[PDB]
């Protein structure tokens, strides 16, 4: 049901609001969305290899 | 006699990455680039209201099916949102000739 | 790692060096301490940024509505769009994998590089002023208060100043 | 020493354009970004969008989208803000303030070139008023023992700003030179008034000094008792 | 899109007492990196906005120890520990950690003293500008405080309306007292059909009203 | 190659090593011989096992049922499929071809640095005991038997026990 | 940069070096002068010419024909052909920024690399027989004509005929 927000990007589960530039929620989208992978974690390094 | 090191940091991160030859490393920083939030609801779409329909389908709206009750008149929509089994589409029954294109042509 | 630093000739690296990326560890008759160096680690921080900011930026997003829209006689073209959407998932899926597996190799070798690079801009600034102990550390032949240390952080060793105090040093180790 | 510079107060007619600078300088211009902020008279900061010097890339205030437009000039490390058709409502001050040269940020320390708001211009005002340069009306407002009050109406002027003084600037405590308003004309309008011993009238000359410096005009009015 | 509210709007603050201001946000301000990119800027009356504290509590270089931040989440302190003339002005928080960039709607500090009623009086047009065709009566309220007053112009006992506007001065550094002016604006048609220019003024330090008045030609 | 050593410094591999990808070639009173070092071979072939299953892995695998549904009035969608296969086949086969070309270039650039860390690592093992004859050898200013090569390709070298023995022999070359 | 020799200890490059990519300046009682050294620059126009031409060869061409052919009450068609499209411009967009962002990385480092590794190769040609100065440049301890720094370029540098000669300024300067 509607909850008086605002997106550029729709999902059936609910609403992206974020400038991310993959997501894994729902392909079935409506918006400017970011693009849909089958990923439960993307992460880059940007420290270095932690001690010990 | 005195010295002078050249050194890298560390701290008490617990951040992991995996690289082409490695996997479970552990790293001092990190940045997730994999959106995984969703609010849960329905919402405008770019400043305009989506037309919810309830419990009826598109034809059911449109026709004016007596339990599909008179919609508030939204002047102006940005997507629809129909249920999975609307339960209020044609309650006489019948057809809606060429229905999907003319739902589409209503999407927005 | 590729440049030999990082977990390398350089073993671990520092707790007790919370203000930087890379820096130095002195010791003199003073007392020791830790020093982030600023140039190295901004430099880094503003490659790893661009780095990171290029990966979301550079990815064009436009407006799409994806739906379901073909009815029980329309399983030939519901079919086709399976395929593309599908299709299309599984190419974002692999180069957003690699994509991160490769830059993060390339992130730890960048550190690894800017971690060798210092070492290197104090071994030259030094010369034979001091011993080269092999862990990362330099044993000076002469004696360096905490406004001599400042200057081989800051690029600045006056290698003439304390040459000759080196050298009697140096030639008093062949006994 | 790092600062930021901007350009002269800019009068406009409506419907006009104007292009405020920024000049940056004693840090590196491409490590950072800048917001453009304005300030209305009365009114609270109000941001209308942002430019980074390493990217040239913008964002974007829903308000001020489509009739502002910010760029950049690496060669004077100078930022710019031109806005389209002009309107009464753009009367303000717009400040250029400095901040982060990238929308993703990585602030693991806290030295890092970065810490957004940090470093403002000086403002630049922008006057929008289809008036034109105006020298005011210097007119006396007359005193009545006790404390004695009087002052200087300088009157439908225009542009803003005017210097009030009195007797070459001899006379200073006691003294209140008022905000200017607008009237209805499209004039600015203000007083200056200064409390005195009632034992000065007629031994003491009272002179209020009253510089336009948009139009040259200087007018010095003596001050009588009636 | 991220809004801040602020408040309160209005923070009198005796000298030497604190002042607390305090900012909520609609939405989570962590950015990507784990800092929450919320700052409180402070504006000085006729000069640029100077940054106070960044990243909730951080004092930024130049800033006294006095001057304090705190928070998490969605709401957000700033407290001015023991108050003086330098700090009246607005205060702001702001947010970067997201676009578009937000600030609160202000809060203006300001030194509560001891309640000072104002000296009255009032002003003539000049023979000068009734040549000139208009005429301008001017009531001054000198060296009051608070700041709340009300002028009320009276031509024969009959209350004026939309014919004047008023200006107030800065507050005062060393007594922290206002100064108002309000002018009655009119032609010299009108000021020569009238005999009684009077002023009423009502204020907290007051207990009658007060009223400065002159008869036009008596002088 | 980016780091010197491979077809470098070191000009050409050994057909007579046959049990490893980087090691040691001894020479002394008791006999000549290769060894393998374990550490580095093994380090670098769980690396490339690593790339190598990761650009197998990370591949996404769906069903999909591709034939020719559409009949002779319905070219219009048999040509919106081809583009769509076409295209995918064109993105599928362009990234194929440059990560392979591209992963290529990194494999040997890995085996050139691991050749150039373990030469580094005899190197800061022998200190000025050794003669650094600049083509990857080291001649040893003093006597090295068996027992002492293993403490070398072990990491175990006693630098001290040697130590005065060298010196002598470096005094002795300054004649 | 990676490698640590370009915008590094070889603080800017030579505007007097007109005829390659990498090479040398001699200083001698004859005179000063530039010359390119080809093999590591004609190596590396190689690799990079290599590089372009893999980056535009490897990419498959196929015939498309594209265009509008659906009717008013085809929207459902169009709109599938409109994401099929829009996404193939979406991933040929951003792999093509990249592609172009990452192997521009990779050549600078490409340079530095090759810069460095002509820098090792005199050095190991020169051994004792030159002080290294630490900016990209040797100080001889002998005399060192036009045929001697010839035989540097092209690698034939005969270290034993000059040892004598250069071990008895390095005993003079330990006065
Ligand atoms: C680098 O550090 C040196 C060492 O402190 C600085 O030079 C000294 O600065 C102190 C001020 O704290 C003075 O008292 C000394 O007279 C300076 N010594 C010498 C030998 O110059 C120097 O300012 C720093 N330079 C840079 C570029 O950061
Ligand atoms: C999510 O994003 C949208 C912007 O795309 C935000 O909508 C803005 O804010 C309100 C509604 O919340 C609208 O009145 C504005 O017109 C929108 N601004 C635009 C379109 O520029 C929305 O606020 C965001 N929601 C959250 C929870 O952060
Ligand atoms: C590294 O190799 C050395 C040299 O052989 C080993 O130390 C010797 O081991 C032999 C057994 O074959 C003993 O007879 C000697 O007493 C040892 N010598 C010394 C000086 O310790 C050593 O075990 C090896 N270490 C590792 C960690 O592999
Ligand atoms: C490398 O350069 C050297 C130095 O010039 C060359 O050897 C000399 O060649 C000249 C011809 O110009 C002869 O006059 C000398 O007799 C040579 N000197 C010696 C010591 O051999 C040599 O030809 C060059 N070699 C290569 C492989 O390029
Ligand atoms: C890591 O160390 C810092 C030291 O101040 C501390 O604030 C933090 O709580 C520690 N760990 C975690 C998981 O937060
Ligand atoms: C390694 O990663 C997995 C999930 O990716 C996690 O469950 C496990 O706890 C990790 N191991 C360590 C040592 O952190």
């Amino acid at each position: 049901e509607y909850g008086n927000c605002n997106t550029k990007c729709q999902t059936p589960m609910g609403a992206i609001n974020s400038s991310m530039p993959f997501h894994n929620i729902h392909p079935l989208t409506i918006g400017e969305c970011p693009k849909y992978v089958k990923s439960n974690r993307l992460v880059l390094a940007t420290g270095l290899r932690n001690s010990p | 006699g005195d010295q002078i090191c050249i050194g890298y940091h560390a701290n008490n991160s617990t951040e992991q990455v995996d690289t082409i030859m490695e996997k479970n490393v552990t790293v001092t920083h990190a940045q997730d680039i994999l959106e995984k939030k969703h609010n849960g609801k329905l919402c405008d779409l770019d400043g305009v209201k989506p037309l919810i329909l309830r419990d009826c389908s598109v034809a059911g709206w449109l026709l004016g099916n007596p339990m599909c009750d008179e919609f508030i008149n939204v002047p102006e929509w940005s997507y629809i949102v129909e249920k999975a089994n609307p339960v209020n589409d044609l309650c006489y029954p019948g057809d809606f000739n060429d229905y999907e294109e003319l739902k589409h042509l209503l999407s927005r | 790692g590729l440049f030999g630093a990082i977990a390398g000739f350089i073993e671990g690296g520092w707790q007790g060096m919370v203000d930087g990326w890379y820096g130095y560890h002195h010791s003199n008759e003073q007392g020791s301490g830790y020093a982030a160096d600023k140039e190295s680690t901004q430099k880094a921080i503003d490659g790893v940024t661009n780095k990171v900011n290029s990966i979301i930026d550079k990815m064009n997003t436009q407006f799409e509505a994806v739906g379901r829209e073909f009815n029980n006689l329309e399983r030939r073209i519901e079919n086709l769009n399976k395929k593309m959407e599908d299709g299309f998932l599984d190419v974002w899926t692999y180069n957003a994998e690699l994509l991160v597996l490769m830059e993060n190799e390339r992130t730890l070798d960048f550190h690894d590089s800017n971690v060798k690079n210092l070492y290197d801009k104090v071994r030259l600034q030094l010369r034979d002023n001091a011993k080269e102990l092999g862990n990362g550390c330099f044993e000076f032949y002469h004696k360096c208060d905490n406004e001599c240390m400042e200057s081989v952080r800051n690029g600045t060793y006056d290698y003439p100043q304390y040459s000759e105090e080196a050298r009697l040093k140096r030639e008093e180790i062949s006994s | 020493q790092a600062q930021l510079v901007q350009s002269a107060t800019e009068v406009k007619k409506p419907g006009a354009s104007v292009k405020v600078s920024c000049q940056a300088s004693g840090f590196t211009f491409t490590s950072y970004g800048f917001s453009w902020v304005r300030q209305a008279p009365g009114q609270g900061l109000e941001w209308m969008g942002w430019i980074s010097a390493y990217d040239a890339k913008t964002k974007f205030a829903e308000k001020f989208q489509d009739r502002v437009t910010m760029s950049i000039d690496t060669r004077t490390t100078t930022a710019y803000m031109e806005m389209r058709n002009l309107r009464f409502d753009d009367t303000a001050i717009y400040f250029c303030a400095r901040e982060f040269r990238t929308q993703i940020v990585l602030g693991y320390f806290d030295w890092l070139e970065g810490n957004a708001f940090d470093m403002w211009g000086q403002g630049t005002t922008v006057i929008v008023s289809s008036a034109s340069t105006k020298g005011p009306s210097v007119f006396p407002l007359a005193p009545s023992g006790g404390t004695a009050a009087l002052g200087c109406l300088v009157k439908d002027y225009f542009p803003e700003p005017v210097t009030v003084s009195w007797n070459s600037g001899a006379l200073t405590s006691g003294v209140h030179t008022f905000p200017a308003v607008l009237q209805s004309s499209g004039l600015y309008s203000l007083s200056s008034v200064v409390t005195v011993p009632s034992s000065s009238l007629g031994t003491q000359t009272y002179i209020c000094n009253v510089n336009h410096k948009p139009s040259n005009t200087k007018v010095d009015k003596k001050v009588e008792p009636k | 899109d991220v809004v801040l509210t602020q408040t309160p709007l209005s923070s009198p603050v005796t000298r030497g007492q604190a002042a607390s201001i305090s900012c909520r946000s609609s939405q989570s301000l962590v950015h990507s990196d784990g800092n929450t990119y919320l700052s409180w800027i402070h504006q000085r009356p006729g000069q640029p906005p100077r940054l106070l504290i960044y990243k909730i509590s951080k004092r930024f270089s130049g800033v006294p120890d006095r001057i304090s931040g705190s928070g998490a989440g969605t709401e957000f302190t700033l407290t001015i520990s023991r108050v003086e003339a330098d700090d009246v002005g607005m205060y702001y928080c702001t947010q970067a950690s997201q676009f578009p960039r937000t600030f609160g709607q202000g809060t203006k500090l300001e030194i509560k003293r001891t309640v000072a009623a104002p000296s009255v009086f009032i002003f003539p047009p000049s023979d000068e500008q009734l040549k000139s065709g208009t005429a301008s009566v001017v009531c001054l309220l000198n060296n009051f405080y608070p700041r709340e007053a009300k002028v009320q112009w009276k031509v024969d006992n009959a209350l004026q309306s939309g014919n004047s506007q008023e200006s107030v001065t800065e507050q005062d550094s060393k007594d922290s007292t206002y100064s108002l002016s309000s002018t009655l604006t009119l032609s010299k048609a009108d000021y020569e059909k009238h005999k009684l220019y009077a002023c009423e003024v009502t204020h907290q330090g007051l207990s009658s009203p007060v009223t400065k008045s002159f008869n036009r030609g008596e002088c």
